[PDB]
Formats: structure tokens, C-alpha cells, sequence
């Protein structure tokens, strides 16, 4: 749905902490303003992907507090009370698989003052002007979101989406999701005890999965991987001559005179600008891979939980009942109901 | 008096749906409603 | 429904009259193409690193061979700033192709059809949708059917009438508490449970929640008006 | 049976049309009606 959003201030990076380096950046006129303007358009499209996929409601939709869904157990992708971040068994599950890389949480200098600093890339990435910033929502307010579209389709089906949310019991509701796929409904009501045991347990199947493999997840780890890389391909461009004597700045500019230091500062300008200019071109066209992604995303949020879709193999493999959202890091996980 | 304030933003207005096993709410009316979508 | 289309039309004209930033979406792409080209122009004032801006300068100041120097950090610097340009606007372009797809789409199954798809043509239940012409752009006045004031009733999902059990056709069974009645799904209209309105499979014994109600046959009246008229004729030729 | 079934046309266009009844549930509720009509005439010769 999203990748992490950075900002790289283009003089901390290029000319880090020098004035006779940051005289000469000024020489190349715009292109500093157009990076950072590039990538706070990158950023902001984070935020927006993520509105648009998780808030299709505009309002927050609570669960019963009994759980007569007629045998069918949702308590595996419902909130669970028990612990503080609100999320679901199964988004618990899902955010442990991901490892993030920084979240721009807080990261207080005093951290970034020990052996913890050079064990870390995240402090090297941090002093030479790469910063990680925030997500508007936080995981709570995705799982909140989540919560409401999941509460609503339980309660309410499809209804909540055309409208004001309509209560509907959930084998009634099932029954009108079997004549969507050219089922008659009296199909469901002889088999109710089997189609909710037969739900119960691939639910079930979801958790075995998701608890014992470590690639389930391979597409959300992917796109967190590239920005890690992307970011650690940056920082490494610093050690770089570009031809320069030196690919320090302040060796240069203590070796060598005002006249000859500004042929060797140049050159260093030139390769960190080329660098710079390489990742947000890699970042602008990855990011509108991500945007399609989070269109899609809200084209599924919208057509398979907020619906029933007759479109084949849009909604999963079979023919498509129901779908229930989870929160995953910067990612959404769809549960596709089939018969 | 005017100033700018930090607040934690609302997600939306909070609602438990009415349901039950033997409940169902339908619609004695509706409303046509017509909106704008814009694309480049 | 008339007049409720023409006063939601009449929103659309009073809401477009009134506000600045209803069009956000196509001014924010006309600002991104004068603000890359006003960027592109500004740019051509940079030194690069070379004696002065102004090609002109240059040349009258230096000789052929000390000039091209100067000249070439011109070239470079203007040269990665049209290599930066053009990419900028090749990786928009992409964004643009999107939305004119997208927009094609909704041409094709808002306009050219009616979409099944939940929130494709706009939030509600899609009836139709009007393109309008914008600057660079397409307007979708999309028409739905919302849903507007809802009563709750009892439900089951069948009726037990004569050990047989019985199931809506199409729509849904109500009860106001003390009758029941089907009704389609999205429209409380109430009619009386009846073999043309229902269907049977199996027995009362395996549906879950299932209720007793009678069920009204209508060819028996047409058989006990029959029976009535029957009767009396049989009494009238017992009495000659 | 005529409720689950509609008509069209004759048994000589479609391909592959094979010959079975069709049951009409109109037909042993008024056959019902009828033997015990003949009844109802039956006991009103008697006297
Ligand atoms: C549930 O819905 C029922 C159908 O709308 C409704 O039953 C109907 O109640 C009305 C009175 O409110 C009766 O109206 C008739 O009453 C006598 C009949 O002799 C006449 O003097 C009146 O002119 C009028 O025709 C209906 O006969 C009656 N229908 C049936 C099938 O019994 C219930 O009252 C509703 N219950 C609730 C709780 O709202
Ligand atoms: C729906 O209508 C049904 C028919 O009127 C009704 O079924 C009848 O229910 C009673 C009570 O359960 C049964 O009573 C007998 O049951 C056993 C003997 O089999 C004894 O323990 C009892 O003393 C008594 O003799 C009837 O046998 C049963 N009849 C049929 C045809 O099944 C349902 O109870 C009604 N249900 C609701 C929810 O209204
Ligand atoms: C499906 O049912 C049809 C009705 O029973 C049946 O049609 C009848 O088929 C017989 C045998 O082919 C024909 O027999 C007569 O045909 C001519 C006179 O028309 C004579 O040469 C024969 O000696 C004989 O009298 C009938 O003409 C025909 N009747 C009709 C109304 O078409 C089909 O054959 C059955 N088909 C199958 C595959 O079951
Ligand atoms: C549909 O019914 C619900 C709840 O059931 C009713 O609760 C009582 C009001 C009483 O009439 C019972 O016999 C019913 O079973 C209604 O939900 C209430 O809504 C009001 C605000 O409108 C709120 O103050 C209450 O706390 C709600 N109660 C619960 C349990 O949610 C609902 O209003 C009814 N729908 C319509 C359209 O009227
Ligand atoms: C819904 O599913 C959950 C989880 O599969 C069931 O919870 C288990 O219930 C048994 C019996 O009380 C306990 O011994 C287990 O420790 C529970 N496991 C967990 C993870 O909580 C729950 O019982 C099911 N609900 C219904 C109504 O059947
Ligand atoms: C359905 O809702 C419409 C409004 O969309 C109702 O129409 C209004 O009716 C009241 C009187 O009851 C009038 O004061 C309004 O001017 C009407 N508005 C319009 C647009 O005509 C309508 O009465 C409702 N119908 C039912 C059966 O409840
Ligand atoms: C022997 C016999 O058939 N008796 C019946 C009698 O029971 C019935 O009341 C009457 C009605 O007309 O028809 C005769
Ligand atoms: C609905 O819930 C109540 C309380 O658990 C129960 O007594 C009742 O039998 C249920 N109704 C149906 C139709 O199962
Ligand atoms: C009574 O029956 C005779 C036939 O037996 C019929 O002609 C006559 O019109 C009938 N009268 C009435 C009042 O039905
Ligand atoms: C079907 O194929 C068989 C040969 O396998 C042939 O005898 C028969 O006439 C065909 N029937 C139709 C309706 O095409």
C-alpha cells in the first residue's frame, strides 16, 4: 500500500557541514529544491495511498459484544482487548513477519552516541542527511480502520458501503451471498453447521500458515528491502573520489588551498548530485509502482469487502463470497472467502 | 484568541450496529444523490 | 426520483459556483507542468561552476580556446537539467496514462453501461453517470441510489407452514412483530407470504431459526369459490 | 415440471432435444376435484 517515506536534505549529503562546499552547491541552481520537492511529493503519496485504501469509511463501526454470527468464528480477525495495540490475531501474526528498517520514530542522537551507532546503519543514514519520517495513521489507526470495514461487512454486509449500515443476521447475509454466485440460498441453511465448520477451519489453515512459514509475507518484506537498499546504496556513494584526491571533504579542504580545493570539491558535488538524482529517479518510479499497487488495493478494499464481485479471480480463486481486510506493515493482507 | 492547536485526528464518528441473530433494518426510502468524480 | 435527480443536479451547480477547490485534481497537474517548465527556465540563470551564466558573456570575454572551458560546464549543467526535465516528466506522464485509463474505464462501464462494481461510479447503488468536458480533464456526474430511511424488523430464514420449509424467491421475510411478510431486499414493500412469492426444499427440522407462519396458496380460493358455488347448485337440484 | 420450465417452439429446431414428461401441478389438484366431483354426483343419484 505504501513504502517508507524519506526526506535527504541535498546540502547535509552533498556538502555535509561545510560552507565553502555548500558556496559552491549554490552554483547548480535548482536542483537541490527540485530533490526535495520530489521526494515530499513521494511522501505525501504515501499518506494518500493509505486514506484511500483504509479509509473507505467515513465512519468506525464497533462489533456486538455477543457473537451469534451464526457458528461462523471471526475471533481470529476481530480485535483482540488483551493486548495494547488493538490489532487482530491475525494482524499480530502478520506484523511480526515484516522487520521494518527505521519508522522515524524518536531516533534521540544519545542512541546514536555508543557501539550501538556503528553496529546500525540507521545512524549513518541519519548523520549524512537521509532521514525516515512518521506515516500519518499510525498501525493503531490502521487497525482501528480495519476494524470498522471488517465490523461493518459482519454486521451489515455490502450496506455499509452504499449507504447507512444495515443490520442483517450472518446467515441471512451468507444466504444472499450464495445466490450472488448462482447458489439458491435454502443450500446454505441445510448445510449451515458445515459451511461455518468449513470456514472455522481455513480460517484455521491461514493461522498454521502465516505462524510457521517465513516467506508468506515475501512482497511487503520486498518493497521495506529496496527502500533499505536504496538508502544503504546512498550512504555508500559517500566513499566515492569521483576523482577527487580524497572522498572526505574536510581532507580537501585541509590539504589544499582555496583555488585547488574548489576543482576537487566540484568533482565531489558533481558524483553526489549524480547520485542523488539516480535514487529519486529509482525512488519516483518505484513509488508509482506503489501507487498501483495501493490502487489496487482500494480497488479490492472497495469491490471485495465492501461488495461481492462477480469479476473471475479478482477476489481469489473460486467464486468470490466475502472478503475480510488485515493491516499488515505498509501493506494490506485481503482474506478471500470462496465457495 | 485564534492559535494554532495538536490533536491525535479522528478516524470517524463511532457506532455499534444494531445486530442480533433475528434482526434486520430496511430502507422505506431512498435518496438519489449525484456526485462529481474528477480525473486528469 | 425526478424532482430528488433535478435538486441533486442543482447541488452540483451551487457546489461548483461556490468553492475554489473543487478542481484540485486538474489544477494541481496544470501547476506541476508550469512550475517544471518555470523550473527549467530558472535553472538556465545557473553558473555551473563556469564564469558567468550568459553564454554571450563568455564569448565576449574569452578567446576560442579558453572559452570552451566555460561553454562545456554550460552544456553539462544545462544538459543534465533538460535529462532531469524530460524524466520528470516521462515518470508524470506514466501518472497521467494511469488516469486516462482509469478515466476510459469509467467512460466505458459509468457511462456506456451500469457497473455492478461497488464505489467504481461513486458511492451509493449506480444508476447512471454524465460525462462533463474539463480543462485537461473529464467530470463524471455519477447518479446513485442511497438507501435513506431504514425501520428494523424481526427476520427468518425460512417459514415452516406444513412440515415442508419454505424460502423467499427473491427478497427477503419481515415481520412488523405480529404478521409476516417478503419483501425485496433494498425497498420495504411488504406482501403477503404466498407459493409465488416462496419456494420449497426439504423439512423444518434443519434450519437453523426457522418459523411458523402460514403460507396462502391462491389457486384455493379459486377452487373454494368453486367448492361454494358447487354446493348451492348441488342443494337448489336436490329441491325439484 | 411447468414451474421449473417455460416453452418455446416445437421439438424439430433444437438440437439434441430429448422426449420426457413434464409434470403440471395444476393437473392432480383438479383430478382430485374431479374424482370426488363424480362422487358428489354419485351420492346425490342415490336417494
Ligand atoms: C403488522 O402489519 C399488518 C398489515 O398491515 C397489520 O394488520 C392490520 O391491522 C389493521 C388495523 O391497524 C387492520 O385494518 C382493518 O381493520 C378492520 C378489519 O375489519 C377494519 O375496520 C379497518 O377498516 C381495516 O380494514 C387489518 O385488517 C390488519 N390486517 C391483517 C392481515 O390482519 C398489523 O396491525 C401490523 N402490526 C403492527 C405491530 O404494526
Ligand atoms: C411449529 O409448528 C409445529 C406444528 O404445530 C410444532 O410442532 C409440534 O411441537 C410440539 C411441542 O414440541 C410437539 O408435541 C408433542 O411432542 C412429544 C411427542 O412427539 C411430546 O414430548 C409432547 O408432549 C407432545 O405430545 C408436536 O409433536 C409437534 N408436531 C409436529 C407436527 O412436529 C412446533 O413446535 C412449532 N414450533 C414453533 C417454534 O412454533
Ligand atoms: C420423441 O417423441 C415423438 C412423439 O412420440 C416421436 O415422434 C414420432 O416418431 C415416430 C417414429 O419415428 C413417427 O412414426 C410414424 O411416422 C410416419 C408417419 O408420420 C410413418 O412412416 C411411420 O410408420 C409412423 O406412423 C411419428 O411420425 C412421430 N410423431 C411426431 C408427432 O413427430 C419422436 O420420434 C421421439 N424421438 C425420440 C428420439 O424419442
Ligand atoms: C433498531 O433497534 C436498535 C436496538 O434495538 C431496540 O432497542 C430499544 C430502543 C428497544 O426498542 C428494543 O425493543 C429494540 O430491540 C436501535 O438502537 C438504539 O438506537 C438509539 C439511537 O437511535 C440508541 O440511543 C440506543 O442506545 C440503541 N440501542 C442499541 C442496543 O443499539 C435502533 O435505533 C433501531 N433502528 C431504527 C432505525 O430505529
Ligand atoms: C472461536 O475460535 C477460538 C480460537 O480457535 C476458540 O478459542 C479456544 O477455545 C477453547 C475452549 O474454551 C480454549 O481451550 C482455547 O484455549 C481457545 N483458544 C484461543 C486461541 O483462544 C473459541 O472457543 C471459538 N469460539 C466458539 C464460540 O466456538
Ligand atoms: C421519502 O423521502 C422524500 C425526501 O427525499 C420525502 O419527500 C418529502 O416529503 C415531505 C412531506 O412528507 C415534503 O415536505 C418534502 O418537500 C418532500 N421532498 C420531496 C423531494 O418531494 C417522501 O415523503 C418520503 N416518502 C416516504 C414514503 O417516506
Ligand atoms: C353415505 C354417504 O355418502 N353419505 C353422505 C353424507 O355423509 C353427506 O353428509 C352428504 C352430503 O350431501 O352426502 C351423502
Ligand atoms: C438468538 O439468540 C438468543 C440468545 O442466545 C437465543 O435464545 C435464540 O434462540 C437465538 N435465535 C435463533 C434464531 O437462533
Ligand atoms: C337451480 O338449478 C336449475 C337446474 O337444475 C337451474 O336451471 C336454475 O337456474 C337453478 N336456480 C338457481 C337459483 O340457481
Ligand atoms: C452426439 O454424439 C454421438 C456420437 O458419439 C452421436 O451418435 C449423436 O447423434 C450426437 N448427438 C447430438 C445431439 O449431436
Amino acid at each position: 500500500v505504501s513504502m517508507t517515506k524519506t526526506s535527504v536534505d541535498c546540502t547535509m549529503y552533498i556538502c555535509g557541514d561545510s560552507t565553502e562546499c555548500s558556496n559552491l552547491l549554490l552554483q547548480y541552481g535548482s536542483f537541490c529544491t527540485q530533490l526535495n520537492r520530489a521526494l515530499t511529493g513521494i511522501a505525501v503519496e504515501q499518506d494518500k495511498n493509505t486514506q484511500e485504501v483504509f479509509a473507505q469509511v467515513k465512519q468506525i463501526y464497533k462489533t456486538p459484544p455477543i457473537k451469534d454470527f451464526g457458528g461462523f468464528n471471526f475471533s481470529q480477525i476481530l480485535p483482540d482487548p488483551s493486548k495494547p495495540s488493538k490489532r487482530s490475531f491475525i494482524e499480530d501474526l502478520l506484523f511480526n513477519k515484516v522487520t521494518l528498517a527505521d519508522a522515524g520514530f524518536i531516533k534521540q542522537y544519545g542512541d546514536c552516541l555508543g557501539d550501538i551507532a556503528a553496529r546500525d546503519l540507521i545512524c549513518a543514514q541519519k548523520f549524512n542527511g537521509l532521514t525516515v519520517l512518521p506515516p500519518l495513521l499510525t498501525d493503531e489507526m490502521i487497525a482501528q480502520y480495519t476494524s470498522a470495514l471488517l465490523a461493518g461487512t459482519i454486521t451489515s454486509g455490502w450496506t455499509f458501503g452504499a449507504g447507512a449500515a444495515l443490520q442483517i443476521p450472518f446467515a441471512m447475509q451468507m444466504a444472499y451471498r450464495f445466490n450472488g454466485i448462482g447458489v439458491t440460498q435454502n443450500v446454505l441453511y441445510e448445510n449451515q453447521k458445515l459451511i461455518a465448520n468449513q470456514f472455522n477451519s481455513a480460517i484455521g489453515k491461514i493461522q498454521d500458515s502465516l505462524s510457521s512459514t517465513a516467506s508468506a509475507l515475501g512482497k511487503l518484506q520486498d518493497v521495506v528491502n529496496q527502500n533499505a537498499q536504496a538508502l544503504n546504496t546512498l550512504v555508500k556513494q559517500l566513499s566515492s573520489n569521483f576523482g577527487a584526491i580524497s572522498s572526505v571533504l574536510n581532507d580537501i579542504l585541509s590539504r589544499l588551498d582555496k583555488v585547488e580545493a574548489e576543482v576537487q570539491i566540484d568533482r565531489l558535488i558533481t558524483g553526489r548530485l549524480q547520485s542523488l538524482q539516480t535514487y529519486v529517479t529509482q525512488q519516483l518510479i518505484r513509488a508509482a509502482e506503489i501507487r498501483a499497487s495501493a490502487n489496487l488495493a482500494a480497488t479490492k478494499m472497495s469491490e471485495c469487502v465492501l461488495g461481492q464481485s462477480k469479476r473471475v479471480d479478482f477476489c481469489g480463486k473460486g467464486y468470490h463470497l466475502m472478503s475480510f481486510p488485515q493491516s499488515a506493515p505498509h501493506g494490506v493482507v485481503f482474506l478471500h472467502v470462496t465457495y | 484568541s485564534q492559535s494554532i492547536i495538536a490533536y491525535t485526528m479522528s478516524l470517524g464518528v463511532e457506532n455499534s450496529v444494531a445486530y442480533s441473530n433475528n434482526s434486520i433494518a430496511i430502507p422505506t426510502n431512498f435518496t438519489i444523490s449525484v456526485t462529481t468524480e474528477i480525473l486528469p | 426520483i425526478a424532482n430528488q435527480f433535478n435538486s441533486a443536479i442543482g447541488k452540483i451547480q451551487d457546489s461548483l459556483s461556490s468553492t475554489a477547490s473543487a478542481l484540485g485534481k486538474l489544477q494541481d497537474v496544470v501547476n506541476q507542468n508550469a512550475q517544471a517548465l518555470n523550473t527549467l527556465v530558472k535553472q538556465l540563470s545557473s553558473n555551473f561552476g563556469a564564469i558567468s551564466s550568459v553564454l554571450n558573456d563568455i564569448l565576449s570575454r574569452l578567446d576560442k580556446v579558453e572559452a570552451e572551458v566555460q561553454i562545456d560546464r554550460l552544456i553539462t549543467g544545462r544538459l543534465q537539467s533538460l535529462q532531469t526535465y524530460v524524466t520528470q516528466q516521462l515518470i508524470r506522464a506514466a501518472e497521467i496514462r494511469a488516469s486516462a485509463n482509469l478515466a476510459a474505464t469509467k467512460m466505458s462501464e459509468c457511462v456506456l453501461g451500469q457497473s455492478k462494481r461497488v464505489d467504481f461510479c461513486g458511492k451509493g447503488y449506480h444508476l447512471m453517470s454524465f460525462p462533463q468536458s474539463a480543462p485537461h480533464g473529464v467530470v463524471f456526474l455519477h447518479v446513485t441510489y442511497v438507501p435513506a430511511q431504514e425501520k428494523n424488523f424481526t427476520t427468518a430464514p425460512a417459514i415452516c407452514h406444513d412440515g415442508k420449509a419454505h424460502f423467499p424467491r427473491e427478497g427477503v421475510f419481515v415481520s412488523n412483530g405480529t404478521h409476516w411478510f417478503v419483501t425485496q431486499r433494498n425497498f420495504y414493500e411488504p406482501q403477503i407470504i404466498t407459493t409465488d412469492n416462496t419456494f420449497v426444499s426439504g423439512n423444518c427440522d434443519v434450519v437453523i431459526g426457522i418459523v411458523n407462519n402460514t403460507v396462502y396458496d391462491p389457486l384455493q380460493p379459486e377452487l373454494d369459490s368453486f367448492k361454494e358455488e358447487l354446493d348451492k347448485y348441488f342443494k337448489n337440484h336436490t329441491s325439484p
